[PDB]
């Protein structure tokens, strides 16, 4: 009826991965003619 | 041309919102010798005088110049994150409450006041880079970062660790492999040596970014050889001169 | 001195003797040797002065050179600069900040105080408007007790033409008279030697 | 020049992002209801 | 409480006791016998990790590494070629907590009233420069969190 | 030990109040080659410098740097 | 005759035999015990001079160091601010032959497999950096003279 | 004032001829990179 270091590292890794993936996706979305 | 600047703006906004500054988004870092024309180059790119020069440098915080071209098709993108503005030229700061400033002198005064308030008595650095956005039709889409040089002149006294703080800030800004280091130097210092070249050689054994910009090429004297100035056969750079 | 003390009127004989000595002492390899050659020069345009010309490596790979040249040059420079008695003379191209110079950069490792490090500017024929060497002289980039001395040298075209030293001196004097309105006196071979002694 | 540099570094950026993700996954691995129910039953 | 234990007195010179090495060894063994002492291994980056006696002595009592942490120093003064990328990944030193590197601070930085934030930023920049994909695995904050854990 | 400032004080206070044995805090025992920057790393973790550091020898003897706070039975200073 | 026997080892780590240390010590003693054998102890400068195991084993059987010569290699990694000029002069351990410190190649030089002449040049450079007066004594020429004597 | 430099130079040359570079006396050493103008100024 009734029934910190690792968490910080996981949060930092997840945030970094999300930021990198978002930046990569945004860069890819840029027009090809505008990436020469 | 109209896409990279909005991308950088969105990335900077996301970084500010999340409060994380471990890495910096791709951009161009402007570094060089003291009084080497960096402020003059920035003013010329903007088209008007809005930064200190000579023995009057007071804004030691990192200023990010994000020039945005103004066009009919670009109105929606520029006003997507803000409200409709009919002014041809206007400026704003991300850290501010979406305030709009037009006069260049007023913008300079506000930036100096904010820098003095944040830095307080000490003239060190803070983890809150100044963000500047310019929407003018005479400026093409481009992003630049301005940092203080070797301002050893007694313009009000500086902390002993001012040089260390400046070096740390420059190193952090260039830590991003996607960020280009702009070596702004006068005619005399074409490509032989510079702080930008030294930091590029320190960060990486060679460094895949080397651009040299020469300023003050109008008051020269006739009859002086300048083959190395243009051709640069001594230390040619990857990105040209 | 190590030879028979014969006086070589033509420097071509001196160059040939130096090449033979390098080939013999160092064998086939063109590396450095622990027995530096003793050269005596007597000219009326110079005064009592001592200089050491360390091996130089071309920035653009040209010709054939030993593979271990870079490490030999590095160790020789480290040995020479570290001596407190001998002042460090760093040759920096153009009026660029001597602080970022590679020679001064490596010297700072053994001389953190920079009380015995000297930087000499070379190739001033490219001097133009803008940020001149005034900031370097004033020590804005970094305070240096010994300061910086400006010296004018031949241009690339002049060097390729094998111009005589007298022609180079005349060109330097003309450039100083025309370019510098008041700083011309700060240069000159005799003035350079006097400044080095000071 | 900025566009050219970004295009050149895009493969390098992707490679470094992949390396970072792999390292994060590996370190996370090195360092629920069904398990809790099994533990309660065993106790 | 912060205590720095010298790596034993191998060569007793002067007025030091003849059995100084034995006493130091006994004290170290007593300290590491119980979990009350945190076994933080610090080794110079330039020196080979295996040759360092800190890891060898630490692994005697805690080979697994649950209560033992490996630290690499002298990163700024580390010579070229002796890269520690393998060590950080744990391929040569398997650690349940990972290898954390720290950049030493000189006397000049302390005398210049350098702040902890500046040191952390410098360490992160150095890690990014030397290690393209191991910057977040050697932060000072991560080391502090690991020590707290 | 940035986030351990209040936790350790609370643990000491509750241990004192309950009357149980006052277990000494875990001393940081670090071993290795001298001049390895152990003191520098410890000071960086603490955030303040209280041990010899810099070039040369950084450790010479196990120092019991016991930080005692009142009521547990800038302003940093020594006393013997 | 030149022989490079295995050095003293601490408690075995990894797959090494448990009693390998005792066997190595016995083998070393079987050869260095005779007065004819020369004990040319070499200690890296990356660690404290008092923590050298070679000096410890020399004291174990040769406290007076009559036939023991101290050599300090890899001095390029020596910590700044510390000098051993007094030791080389025999103030603490006087010897008629004298203490000669040979400098080994640097980490980058070791990796590049540099020549002996380059090693001698680097040794002279470091000796001039630290103590020019004792540079001649520390040079390989003095070592050759001592070997001839 | 002027006769000291020749004496120092002669002593250094003699010591170098003997084959020992340990002796250190006041002098100036030129350090630079080829094509940087060091050769021109030396000439």
């Amino acid at each position: 009826g009734q029934l910190e270091d690792m968490a910080q590292r996981r949060k930092e890794a997840a945030d970094m991965l999300k930021a990198l993936q978002g930046a990569s996706q945004i860069i890819a979305e840029i027009r090809e003619t505008h990436l020469w | 041309m109209e896409a990279l600047i909005p991308v950088i703006n969105k990335l900077q906004d996301v970084f500010n919102t999340v409060g994380a500054d471990i890495i910096q988004l791709p951009q161009i870092v402007v570094v060089g010798t003291q009084s080497s024309g960096k402020s003059s180059v920035l003013e010329s790119l903007v088209g008007r005088d809005l930064l200190p020069r000579g023995t009057g440098i007071v804004t030691r915080r990192p200023l990010i110049l994000q020039l945005v071209h103004v066009s009919q098709e670009d109105k929606r993108k520029t006003t997507g994150e803000e409200n409709g503005v009919e002014a041809e030229e206007w400026g704003k700061f991300l850290h501010t409450k979406n305030k709009l400033y037009t006069d260049f002198d007023e913008i300079r005064q506000e930036i100096e006041n904010e820098t003095e308030r944040i830095s307080g008595n000490n003239k060190g650095v803070s983890p809150e880079p100044i963000h500047l956005k310019i929407f003018s039709p005479n400026v093409v889409n481009l992003t630049l970062v301005d940092l203080p040089g070797m301002t050893k002149v007694p313009v009000g006294d500086q902390p002993k660790d001012i040089e260390l703080q400046i070096r740390e800030l420059i190193l952090r800004f260039i830590s991003n492999p996607n960020s280009i280091i702009l070596a702004v130097t006068a005619a005399n210092t074409d490509m032989a040596t510079s702080e930008a070249l030294k930091i590029s050689r320190e960060v990486d054994p060679d460094g895949r970014r080397t651009l040299a910009v020469i300023t003050k090429l109008d008051l020269m004297d006739a009859g002086t050889d300048a083959m190395d100035v243009l051709m640069g056969r001594v230390i040619p750079v990857k990105l040209g001169i | 001195l190590h030879t028979k003390n014969k006086l070589y009127t033509d420097f071509d004989e001196i160059r040939q003797e130096i090449e033979n000595e390098t080939e013999r002492i160092s064998g086939n390899n063109k590396g450095v040797s622990p027995e530096p050659i003793h050269l005596k020069i007597f000219s009326p345009n110079v005064v009592n002065l001592t200089l050491v010309d360390l091996p130089g490596m071309t920035k653009v790979p040209v010709g054939d050179q030993p593979k271990d040249i870079e490490l030999q040059i590095r160790e020789l420079i480290l040995r020479f600069i570290s001596n407190p008695n001998s002042i460090i003379l760093a040759v920096t191209a153009a009026n660029t900040d001597m602080a970022t110079s590679e020679a001064l950069k490596i010297s700072r490792e053994v001389d953190p105080d920079g009380r015995r490090t000297l930087a000499v500017i070379t190739k001033l024929d490219l001097m133009d408007a803008g940020t001149d060497a005034m900031d370097v002289l004033m020590g804005r980039v970094i305070p240096v007790k010994l300061g910086i001395i400006g010296v004018v040298n031949r241009s690339q075209l002049d060097i390729n033409n094998k111009k005589s030293v007298t022609d180079s001196i005349r060109d330097e004097y003309a450039f100083l008279q025309k370019k510098y309105p008041s700083l011309a006196n700060r240069n000159g071979t005799k003035y350079l030697a006097r400044t080095l002694n000071r | 020049l900025l566009m050219h540099h970004i295009r050149d570094c895009l493969p390098e950026l992707k490679t470094r992002i992949n390396v970072l993700a792999a390292q994060y996954q590996s370190l996370l691995n090195s360092y629920k209801s069904a398990t809790l129910l099994q533990l309660i039953t065993k106790f």
